[PDB]
């Protein structure tokens, strides 16, 4: 009888596995079968440039690596300003499957589909992390949520290769090896869960989360006066081998000394050493021994992007908190400490869904223990117990349905092509400036697209999205709002060959460079103050417009005239509509 | 008060520390351990400079890492916890004591 | 491949691997202790 | 078991000499190679002597 | 005596938790940063709302929680306070579950009907 | 400069007190290790 149940559980999961590995995988690839497939934005252009020096040249080159092809007349150095770990195990499965399993494929294809490979570890370690505080049976269903819920779909999809893929599923691992031994009481996963934590240092940059919510458990856990002889044991050896494996990266060097961050961390450290020597004294006295001892979201995002988990979230919180079983103040005291920080910021969403989803997994869970747990045979009751487990397992295919519409629609799309026809006029000026030009020539453009330009055209700028020296921003802000006479002379210094400027008054792309045109001025005002000024750029009585009756510095600027150079000979009649400021332009003008 | 507290714990240590013979060898470890940290601070207060900061540290990690592995191998030899037998911690005290010692001498 | 296909194997595969979920828990609470 | 004492001792020895081959001049991969072919025979043979010396511990 | 069975128990921390978290997953803190005025919510916007809707997001998400946590570890309680000594008790228990799911189902109806106000295109409503 | 040219922790004359405090708690570790499962227990 044993042999047979276990065998049928076995068999059973192994199915379960092969089909929540697969949901997945299918549903993070519309936008790569739907048009081609290539990296979607900003800023992961400069890993897939990283990882392209590192996958043909040695990894020696590579943690000590100079470029002269950005902040032109001076150029960053890389290795103390990145965070090697993405690159890394990316050039890892490309040796791995062009060496051993013997199909040799390209970079390209491993930088796209690096996300949705990666996240069955995510289900599988969610899985493993809810088998602790509940039964196996919860596991399969936490499980079956986070391979789904679309507040995580909007961050890895096929194609994006940023830095939150790794470090969502490190999280989880290093948080099951400190689940594990907080109840043992052994040295040896507090070791492997220090290894991961320094895996998960290195790979991402909000490691600070992980760093003060270990303090925060073990501080919240002396109070209720829970101490024993297991805490002495798994938190030192975290700290000590924890601490110095973080040191070892350098761009985060000797931080964690210095810096506020980490000082509760080392308080608490010193705090368990007092209190582990005023115990041994408690067992000889009796008496005396009293004596001694940021954008904030609104609220439909909540609702849009978990459907009715966030509905039973603050039911499993209170069920859970009836029990108190020592490691249940873990996950009490992640909740409110997390969702604080994730109501006045929109992107610390990404670290709130992995306890939605575990608290949202074990009410449900134990709703199912009762109401579908028939042992006597009765009409009414059978009638209670088929009518409510009827009524969830409705909703649960209902958000199978919900989180696959919600996919497609809004989080499936890219920033390079625009689309009841196609517009791509964004690839044509990128390779027509690799084809025709010669190879040592800087182009001068604003920074929000310097990743793009060095990414696809191949060319040298002078500024990107990383805005480390703050006053070079202000030099190119400067040319593109003074007389041309000037910022000639400017550009000149710096020896630029080609100038470029967007521009969406013909098709209303929005974002074009006349409605960033404002806040060049206000970073141009720090430093430079009697030669700008934001007073001028207004028209009689303060108002701010582009037409005949626009301002008298406002027209002989550089970036007017770069912009609307011939666009009233164009149209017909001799006028034309600016289609996103819905003014009137005369060739005069 | 403090006087009967001092006696009772100095006589029921000393009971304790003569009975087995593996307690006495991890505290003769551990004082020595101390004085390492000790003159090892004084040499940087006796002159003051603080240029190779990173070869400090690595020697001061060094003493109290291993102060500490030997306090939570003394607390887990004394008392059993359940389900770790006596074999295992000293393996696990084997192998965690022998990543410490690489990753203190890589950062110097 | 028309995202079509590619829709109703997402469901498909949603559906398949949602249902079996209950059956597991109805097993593992009918027949055994906890 | 002294054979095999003898091999509990050769390889906590030979975990120490390349950390110190490590720190004179080498690089990382040869490093981490020889720690794998001494890792795993040194894995079992201290294993089994843990378990065959065993209760005067 | 007094002050450390209230320090001490657990009730007022699960009650004063739970609540804190109610109060402010729907959105607490965008209306004390960004003030707005205070007829009903404002339709079709997605990321804008007056100050009295989070006082009925409130009292939906909280009603909830509550016919969850008295469908799970309640029944015995009200029995036990209420009438024993009609009959074998499974009726009470049957149709008092029964109208609990009722109950569920009737308030979600009304939340996916206010979303839908909210912001409209939204392919399955109840 | 590169990671690998700098004067080592021979050359400088002001590390040599911490290779001396590495070297100590590296030998006096082997021999605590050796004399700890030839000994007896209560004998
Ligand atoms: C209990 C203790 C557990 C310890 C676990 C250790 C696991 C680490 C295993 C890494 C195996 C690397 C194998 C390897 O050599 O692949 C290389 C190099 O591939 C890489 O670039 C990634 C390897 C980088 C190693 C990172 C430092 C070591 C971190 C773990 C100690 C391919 O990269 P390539 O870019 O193709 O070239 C590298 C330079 N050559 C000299 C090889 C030409
Ligand atoms: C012996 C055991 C072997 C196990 C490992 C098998 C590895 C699975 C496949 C590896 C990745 C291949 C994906 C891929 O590169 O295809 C992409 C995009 O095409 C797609 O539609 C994506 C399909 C990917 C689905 C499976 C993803 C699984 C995640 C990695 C295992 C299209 O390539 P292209 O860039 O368009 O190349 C040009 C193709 N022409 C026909 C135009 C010439
Ligand atoms: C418990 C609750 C309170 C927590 C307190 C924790 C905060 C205090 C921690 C100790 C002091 C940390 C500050 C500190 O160390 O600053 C040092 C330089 O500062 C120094 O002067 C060195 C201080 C070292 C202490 C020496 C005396 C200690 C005596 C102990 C017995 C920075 O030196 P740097 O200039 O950064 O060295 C860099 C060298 N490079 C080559 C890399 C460039
Ligand atoms: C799957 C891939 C996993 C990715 C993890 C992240 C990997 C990148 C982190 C590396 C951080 C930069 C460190 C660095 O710059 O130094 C590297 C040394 O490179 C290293 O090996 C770093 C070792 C860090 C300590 C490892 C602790 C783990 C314990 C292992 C038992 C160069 O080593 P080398 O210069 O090649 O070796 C010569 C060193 N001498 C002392 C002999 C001169
Ligand atoms: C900042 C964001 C994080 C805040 C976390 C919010 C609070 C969550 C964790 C505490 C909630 C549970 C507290 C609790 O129930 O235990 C208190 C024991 O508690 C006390 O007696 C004093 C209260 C100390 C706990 C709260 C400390 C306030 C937060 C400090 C930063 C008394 O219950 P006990 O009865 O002691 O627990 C069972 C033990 N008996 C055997 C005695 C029955
Ligand atoms: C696109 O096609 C062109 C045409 O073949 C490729 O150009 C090749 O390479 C260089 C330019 O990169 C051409 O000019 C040469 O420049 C070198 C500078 O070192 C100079 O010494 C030579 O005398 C010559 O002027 C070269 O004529 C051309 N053809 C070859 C090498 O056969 C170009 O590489 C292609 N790819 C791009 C732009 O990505």
């Amino acid at each position: 009888r044993s042999c047979v149940l276990s065998v049928f559980q076995t068999i059973l999961k192994l199915v379960i596995f092969v089909a929540i590995f697969g949901a997945a995988i299918s549903s993070r690839l519309f936008a790569v079968i739907k048009f081609e497939s290539i990296i979607h934005e900003f800023d992961p252009w400069f890993n897939y440039r990283a990882t392209k020096y590192l996958v043909n040249n040695s990894f020696y080159k590579f943690l000590n690596w100079f470029d002269d092809r950005t902040w032109y007349p001076l150029g960053r150095v890389t290795g103390g300003t990145l965070y090697p770990g993405l690159m890394t195990t990316s050039a890892f499965i490309w040796h791995a499957l062009r060496n051993w399993l013997g199909l040799p494929i390209d970079i390209r294809n491993v930088c796209v589909l690096f996300a949705p490979l990666f996240s069955g570890v995510t289900a599988w370690a969610t899985y493993e992390f809810t088998k602790e505080i509940k039964d196996a049976s919860a596991g399969l269903l936490a499980a079956g949520f986070i391979a789904i819920v679309p507040g995580y779909i909007s961050r890895s999809v096929a194609g994006s290769y940023d830095n939150e893929a790794i470090a969502i599923t490190l999280l989880m691992v290093t948080f099951m090896f400190w689940i594990k031994a907080q109840k043992t009481g052994s040295i040896m996963h507090a070791t492997c869960a220090a290894l991961f934590y320094f895996y998960m240092v290195s790979a991402w940059g909000g490691y600070v989360f992980i760093t003060n919510l270990i303090p925060l458990h073990v501080f919240l856990l002396i109070l209720m006066g829970r101490y024993s002889s297991k805490l002495y044991s798994a938190y030192t050896t975290w700290y000590a081998i924890g601490t110095v494996a973080s040191m070892q990266i350098p761009f985060v060097g000797f931080l964690p000394i210095r810096s506020n961050d980490h000082m509760a961390a080392l308080g608490v450290f010193g705090l368990i050493q007092i209190v582990a020597f005023g115990d041994f004294v408690k067992g000889q006295i009796s008496t005396a021994k009293f004596k001694v001892i940021h954008q904030p979201v609104s609220w439909p995002a909540f609702f849009f992007d978990t459907h009715f988990l966030i509905w039973l979230f603050p039911a499993g919180v209170f069920l859970l908190f009836l029990d108190l079983k020592d490691e249940h103040v873990f996950v009490i005291a992640y909740s409110v400490l997390c969702s604080y920080f994730a109501g006045v910021m929109v992107r610390l969403m990404l670290t709130l869904t992995p306890v939605i989803c575990v608290s949202a997994a074990v009410a449900l869970s134990k709703i199912f223990d009762i109401y579908l747990d028939f042992k006597a045979i009765k009409p009414a009751a059978l009638l209670a117990k088929l009518i409510v487990s009827g009524s969830f397992i409705f909703y649960l295919y209902l958000f199978v349905f919900h989180s696959t519409w919600v996919t497609r629609t809004a989080y499936s799309s890219p920033s390079v092509v625009l689309p009841l026809a196609l517009i791509d006029d964004f690839r044509e000026a990128y390779y027509w400036l690799r084809m025709n030009s010669d190879e040592d020539s800087k182009v001068a453009a604003w920074w929000d697209y310097g990743y793009q330009i060095g990414g696809m055209a191949d060319r040298t700028t002078l500024v990107d999205n990383n805005t480390w020296n703050n006053t070079h921003i202000a030099i190119v802000g400067k040319a593109m709002a003074s007389p041309e006479e000037k910022s000639y002379e400017i550009l000149k210094e710096h020896d630029v060959d080609y100038v470029l400027v967007i521009f969406g008054g013909l098709i209303g792309f929005g974002g074009d460079d006349i409605n960033k045109f404002l806040w060049m001025i206000r970073i141009s005002e720090g430093i430079w103050p009697e030669e700008i000024k934001e007073r001028d750029f207004y028209t009689a009585e303060g108002e701010y417009r582009v037409d005949a009756r626009a301002s008298e510095t406002m027209r002989n600027s550089l970036l007017y005239k770069m912009s609307y150079k011939d666009f009233p000979q164009l149209f017909n009649g001799g006028q034309a509509t600016d289609r996103v400021r819905q003014q009137m332009i005369t060739p005069l003008d | 008060d403090f006087q009967e507290t001092f006696k009772t714990s100095k006589r029921a240590y000393f009971a304790q520390i003569e009975k087995y013979p593996k307690l006495k060898l991890i505290d003769t470890f551990c004082f020595f351990l101390v004085l390492l940290g000790v003159i090892q601070c004084t040499f940087i207060i006796l002159i003051r400079d603080n240029f190779p900061f990173n070869a400090f540290l690595a020697g001061f990690i060094i003493c109290v890492g291993q102060f500490v592995l030997l306090m939570s191998l003394r607390l887990q030899l004394c008392n059993s916890f359940p389900g770790i037998s006596k074999n295992r911690a000293f393996a696990e005290f084997i192998v965690a004591s022998l990543i410490l010692h690489f990753v203190c001498l890589h950062f110097i | 491949i028309s995202d079509e296909q590619l829709n109703s194997l997402a469901i498909t595969f949603g559906i398949v691997m949602m249902t079996l979920i209950v059956i597991y828990h109805a097993v593992d609470s009918t027949m055994s202790p906890k | 078991t002294a054979v095999y004492f003898l091999g509990f001792i050769a390889t906590i020895v030979g975990f120490e000499v390349i950390f110190a081959r490590y720190y004179l001049g080498t690089s990382i991969f040869e490093t981490l190679f020889s720690s794998l072919y001494l890792g795993a025979p040194g894995l079992l043979t201290s294993t089994k002597f843990l378990r065959s010396f065993g209760q005067t511990i | 005596k007094l002050m450390f069975s209230i320090i001490s128990s657990r009730i007022i921390w699960a009650t004063l938790s739970t609540f804190f978290i109610i109060c402010m997953i729907s959105a607490y803190m965008f209306n004390q940063i960004r003030n707005t005025q205070l007829m009903y919510f404002l339709p079709n916007e997605f990321q804008h709302q007056f100050a009295i809707e989070t006082q009925v997001m409130v009292l939906i998400y909280g009603t909830l929680a509550a016919l969850v946590v008295v469908l799970v570890k309640g029944i015995q309680f009200l029995r036990s306070h209420l009438y024993p000594e009609t009959k074998k008790a499974y009726f009470i228990d049957a149709i008092l579950a029964s109208f609990c799911a009722l109950f569920i189902y009737v308030f979600f109806a009304a939340l996916t009907t206010v979303f839908t106000i909210k912001s409209p295109a939204y392919p399955f409503p109840l | 400069l590169a990671n690998d040219e700098y004067p080592r922790s021979w050359e400088i004359s002001n590390s040599w007190v911490y290779i001396s405090a590495i070297c100590g708690v590296i030998v006096a570790w082997i021999f605590f290790v050796v004399s700890f499962v030839t000994t007896s227990s209560v004998g």
